[PDB]
This record gives structure tokens, sequence and C-alpha cells, in this order.
């Protein structure tokens, strides 16, 4: 979402010097006084938060239901998800299993 | 460019008494462009058909 | 598909052919309308047409942040000269557009109104698009900055300033303004209505579409530089107009050797005459087993030589005339050694034979095309004007 | 123009297909040369993938 | 059911190479300039 001036047609900016903030230009005095609140922003930007809490942290998000392999269902690998990239697209499952010389990991 | 025999409604414009006529020696091959028979194609025109 | 409803007329005015024009504004929406705020001024040109207009604003609702207004005007206009200031007070007290010129000529636009039975047009003398004017931040920075502190080829033609002068040679004139709200709108759109009988035939647009294909696409040249005399092959199958067809004739003789005489009509079609074109026939080709087979002087000038890739000699057209005369003799011909009466090379023979015949296996060769029944076209004279004139060519012909 | 009879005066094949310059004597040919078009918006990513 | 066949398509070869095709670009091009 983006303003521009009814008045000359430039882009609006959102400032405060009274008791109320306001929409206005920076050419010509016309302004509009935000009284109510608006609902869409710009979809800031941040990296990517892969080891927040790398390696065996805490117990707390353990879970009952898992699934299992299809070749030699050994004991160990309990589920977990992932995202892709932003507020308006998919997520991904991978099952990754992992006791040695081997390199699977299921999509 | 390249020349092709062009196709409407899955038969072809010639027909054997055009090629009879040209065998013979009644017309010639710019004969068959004006009677939109045959026409040039181009690289980026014979993307489209 | 029937035409089914509303088969509606429409008509021409000429009230308001050079009074019309069309604004629009590209940076408002169309439901912004501007008729309710007051116009206050208003200039136009004539030539170079452009105009200006200056339109009212309201100060002292609160979307006009005052200090900021006045910030404006102490930044743009002299603090207390106010002798040409751009405002009357010491805030916006206006606001002014600008025109810009769309295209050259507008002959092929045209306004509408469209009523129940019945649609007027009218010619448009010009389109215009409005901007907001921004001059005004130009001007502060003047007062700001004012403020603060043998002769070579010419090129005038080219610099902007030479046009600024001579735009400015042209003198303004204002104009009163009236809105839509006036009653004078409405006594100015009666004008758009043309008076006349509902039904009446137009004089005009006689051209039939044969007409108008052709003139609203003229002709690639005017004048081709070169006139088609047509010694080579050529478009053979549109019978030329600028080729008489005597000409035409010649050209499909020289094209192709031998047909039946029911191609000729075939190929010229029936609007040619068909008794007409005796005379060019029989001055370019003689019939042969009632096949009109073409003369060997056209094909062999006596000015040319022996073009092929076997031996140079003279144009021996008598050898051709050997072959034919063979050929009226019988129907066939198993001589495979003409040579020794010619005494030509031989692939002079497979030439001319390859002209004429057709080879068969241990049958020599025989006639490329089958007899045609000559007596259905009503000309004994010309088949008997034939006969003795093989005759004394033959008699001449003996002698060799 | 000429005719096969013709030619063989001029000391020429009739089969030679001709198309090429002569010289100081010697049989110069100019290939054709091969090159893109212009004035067409090429979108394209740098060397940095930009 | 078989389309019919127009067995002589091979025919407007020749007079392509006749009027037009092998080694007439140098030439047209020269005789334009
Ligand atoms: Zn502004």
């Amino acid at each position: 979402m983006l303003l521009f001036c009814p008045g000359c047609g430039n882009g609006l900016i959102v400032e405060e010097g009274q008791r109320c903030h306001r929409f206005s230009c920076n050419t010509c005095p016309y302004v509009h006084n935000i009284t109510r609140k608006v609902t869409n922003r710009k979809y800031p930007k941040l990296k990517e938060v892969d080891d927040v809490l790398g390696g065996a942290a805490a117990w707390e998000n353990v879970d009952s239901t898992a699934e299992s392999c299809p070749k030699c269902e050994h004991p160990r690998a309990y589920f977990m998800q992932l995202q892709t990239r932003s507020a308006d697209e998919p997520m991904t499952t991978f099952y990754k299993c992992c006791n040695a010389q081997c390199g699977h990991r299921w999509r | 460019c390249r020349p092709y025999i062009i196709v409407k409604k899955q038969k072809p414009a010639v027909t054997n008494k055009h090629m009879e006529e040209l065998a013979q020696g009644y017309r010639n091959f710019e004969d068959f462009l004006h009677e939109s028979l045959v026409e040039y194609l181009d690289v980026n025109e014979e993307n489209d058909c | 598909d029937d035409p089914v409803v509303q088969e509606i007329d429409v008509y021409l005015a000429k009230s308001l052919a050079e009074k019309l024009y069309l604004f629009q504004y590209p940076v408002r929406p169309a439901s912004m309308t501007y008729d309710d705020i007051p116009h206050l001024s208003a200039k136009i040109k004539p030539k170079q047409q452009k105009v200006e207009l200056e339109m009212a604003i309201d100060t002292l609702n609160p979307n006009y942040c005052r200090s900021k207004g006045e910030q404006i005007a102490l930044n743009v206009d002299g603090a207390c000269a106010d002798e040409t200031s751009t405002y009357s007070s010491k805030l916006m007290d206006k606001q002014t557009f600008c025109s810009s010129q769309t295209t050259s000529n507008t002959s092929r636009y045209a306004a509408a109104l469209y009523r129940q039975g019945e649609l007027h047009l009218t010619p448009l003398h010009g389109i215009l698009q409005l901007r907001p004017s921004f001059s005004y931040l130009d001007k502060a920075d003047a007062k700001h900055r004012e403020r603060e502190a043998e002769q070579a080829r010419q090129r005038r033609v080219q610099s902007y300033e030479f046009l600024q002068k001579k735009h400015a040679e042209e003198p303004w004139v204002h104009l009163h303004y009236y809105g839509l709200r006036d009653s004078r709108s409405e006594h100015e759109r009666q004008y758009l209505l043309c008076p006349g009988s509902s039904g009446v035939e137009n004089t005009e647009l006689v051209k039939s579409p044969s007409e108008y294909l052709m003139m609203l696409m003229p002709p690639s040249q005017e004048e081709e530089k070169d006139k088609p005399v047509a010694p080579s092959n050529v478009l053979s199958m549109a019978q030329l107009r600028t080729l008489p067809l005597a000409d035409q004739i010649k050209i499909l003789m020289k094209n192709v050797k031998v047909m039946p005489f029911a191609n000729l009509m075939s190929l010229l079609g029936p609007s040619i005459d068909s008794v007409a074109v005796l005379r060019g026939i029989q001055k370019v080709a003689m019939l042969v087993q009632g096949n009109w087979v073409v003369k060997s002087d056209i094909l062999y000038p006596k000015d040319s030589s022996s073009p092929h890739s076997g031996v140079p000699a003279e144009v021996l057209c008598r050898g051709r005339d050997f072959v034919m005369w063979k050929f009226t003799q019988s129907r066939w011909v198993v001589r495979k050694e003409v040579a020794t009466v010619t005494k030509l090379c031989a692939e002079d023979v497979k030439d001319f034979l390859e002209h004429m015949a057709v080879v068969r296996i241990n049958k020599g060769w025989e006639f490329i095309l089958p007899y045609d029944g000559e007596f259905i076209k009503k000309h004994p004279d010309v088949v008997q004007r034939q006969h003795m004139l093989w005759t004394g060519i033959q008699a001449k012909l003996e002698k060799v | 123009g000429k005719t096969p009879a013709e030619f063989a005066k001029l000391n020429e094949c009739p089969l030679d297909p001709g198309g090429y310059f002569i010289v100081k004597g010697v049989e110069k040919v100019i290939l054709i040369q091969e090159q893109l078009s212009k004035n067409r918006i090429i979108v394209e990513a740098d060397r940095k993938g930009a | 059911a078989p389309i019919p066949t127009v067995e002589e398509k091979w025919r407007l070869l020749p007079a392509f190479l006749k009027v037009k095709g092998l080694v007439k670009q140098h030439i047209d091009s020269f005789n334009y300039f």
C-alpha cells in the first residue's frame, strides 16, 4: 500500500505535531488526520533463523506421535518440520534418519 | 526465411492440378506465391504456427 | 446473423466544428469531479494551442494546515512587498494547472452524443492534457537566489529558448468560466442536436467497396521507373492489362511449346474474343495433328546461335522444321538416325525431340498428346491454309 | 547471360558458381558474417547474479 | 481414411532453385548495393 496526495500527486508521509497523528505532504499543506487504524504492512525483512536453539536444546517440545521408516525401523528419530520464506507461502516436511555410514534424509 | 505449403481446414492449398500445370510449364514458382498457396516463414514467425 | 434490434441512425452536426475541445486530467480519478470547487481564472492562446487554469482552494477547512501554508507563503512571496504576490493573502489562496499537447492532427477523432433513436457526431478541434503546475517551487528558488545575491552556422532552430520566444509572440486571451451547474450549459448543449428529416439519402459516400479498398490503400508506387517488357518468365497466370493480347499469346507460346486450342480459352478466359485470337495464333503457331505448335524462329531467332552444351553452330531452325515435317507425315517417328539427313550432332536430335515428343522403348519417339477434333471448331479454311502452306514449305525444304 | 557455346571462347566453365572477386589475379571470397540484432531489450543477470 | 497424397510436391524445389537459392545471396546483395 501507498498513498499520493489528491492535491499534488506526491507520496504522503506520517508525522505527529499535535494531539493526533497526521498523513501529510511535503510540498503542499494538504493533510489527513488519522483517527482510525489501517491494517496492511510492507512485509519487513530479517534473515534465516537457523541455530536459534541449535543442538540438543530444551525438552519442552516433546510429543507422542511419530512416523516410521520403510527399510529398517530402528528406534530413534522423532518428527520435525519447517517453513520456506515468508508470511504468505507454504511450509515443508523432511524425514531425516541417521545411525552411521550412510546418507539418508527423506523429504 | 523458408517456404512452406499453406494448410486450411486439414486440406493443403496445392493440388495435383497445380503440379501438373507447373510441370508442363503454364506457371512458375512465383505464381504459387500470389495465389496464396505457399508463403515465406521466418524464425520468429514459425514459433507461432 | 440478421440485424436484431436498435438499428439506430447517425447524424452530423457542424454547429461547433471549430468550437469543440476535449480536456483530460491523467492525474485525477473520474469520480473526483471538479465541478464543485469554484473556478476563478483561465488563459488561452489560439495558435500552438495551450491553456492555463487557476483553481480556488479552501484555507479554513482542517485539511489545510495553516502554519505550513504560511511558511510556504513567506518562502514564495515577499514578506511585505505584495505588489505582485502570487497570493493576495499570506497563505495559498489558489493553485494552477498547465496544459500539454497530445497530437498534431486530430481529424480522425470525433465527439458523440447518444440519444434514444438518434446519435449526433461532431468533429474535434483539438485534444489537450492538463497537469498540476509545479512552477511555484521554482519561484521560491528564484526568490531565495535573488535574496542570496562571420558568425558560425546558425543552430538556434533546435534550441528550446527559441521555441519559448516563438510561443511568447502569441498574446494571451482570457475566458469567462461557466460550470455544469449553470443552466448556460444546457443552453449550449442544445447546439449538439442537428435538425433535419430522419430519413435522407446521403449524396456523398458514392464510392463502392471496390473504390474504397484501393482508396484507403493507395498503390505503393505511384509510377514505376521501368517498363514490363517481359522477355523472361513473368506472372503468366494474371493476364497483365498493360500486355497486349497478341504479346500475351507470344509469351505463352514462348513459355510452353504445344497445347490444344481449348487451353487458350481456358487460360485467357471467356472475356477474350474466341475469333480474334486466331489472327495471333496463325501468326505465331501452326497446328500439327490438330494441336498448335510454336514457330521455330520464335524459339531460335536468327540473331542467336546454338546455345546448348553440344557443338556450336549457326541457328539451324531447319533442323526443327525437319522433325515437325516428319511428325506431320506420320503419327510417330522411329527414325533413330535423323542426323544422316540433317547432318547435325546427336544432342540436337535429343534436344529437338525432347521439345516435341516422348521416348518409347524400341519404338523411337511418339506424339506427346493425343489427336484432337480440329473440325469441332468451325475453321476448315485455316486448316486448309496450313495444308498448302506446309506443302509449299515442304517443296522449298526438299532442296536439302 | 552467355550460353555454353560462348563461354568456351572466354575460357570459363559453365558450371562455375561465380560470386567471387578477382584481386591481383587471386580469387577472393567475402564470407557471410553473423551478429545479433539491434535495438532490443535484453534482460540478463550480472556475474554477481544481480 | 488415408488422406490423398500430392506426389509431385518436390517439384517446387527446382523452380525455387532456379529463381533463388544457392549462391544467389552474394549476387543479389552486390546487385542491390
Ligand atoms: Zn504537495
